[PDB]
């Protein structure tokens, strides 16, 4: 119930050096991989079942 | 990574028969034609 994803996944942890005012990750067929976190920042990633 | 993405339910299957079969039927013909 995420601030725009409402998402479902096994989202662990992105290490990727991703841009600081980017939020949400997107790919060649436009899904989203990516969530801004409320408190701490950190950028997740997104992974179905 | 188009591969990997293809999760939506498209999915690929293998052949039935694996190249390794299909150069012994190579080999056998190629014996065959030559002896």
């Amino acid at each position: 119930n995420f601030n725009g994803l409402t998402g479902t996944g096994v989202l662990t942890e992105s290490n990727k050096k991703f841009l600081p005012f980017q939020q949400f990750g997107r790919d060649i067929a436009d899904t989203t991989d990516a969530v801004r976190d409320p408190q701490t920042l950190e950028i997740l990633d997104i992974t179905p079942c | 990574l188009i591969c990997a993405q293809k999760f939506n339910g498209l999915t690929v299957l293998p052949p039935l028969l694996t190249d390794e079969m299909i150069a012994q039927y190579t080999s056998a013909l190629l014996a065959g034609t030559i002896t």
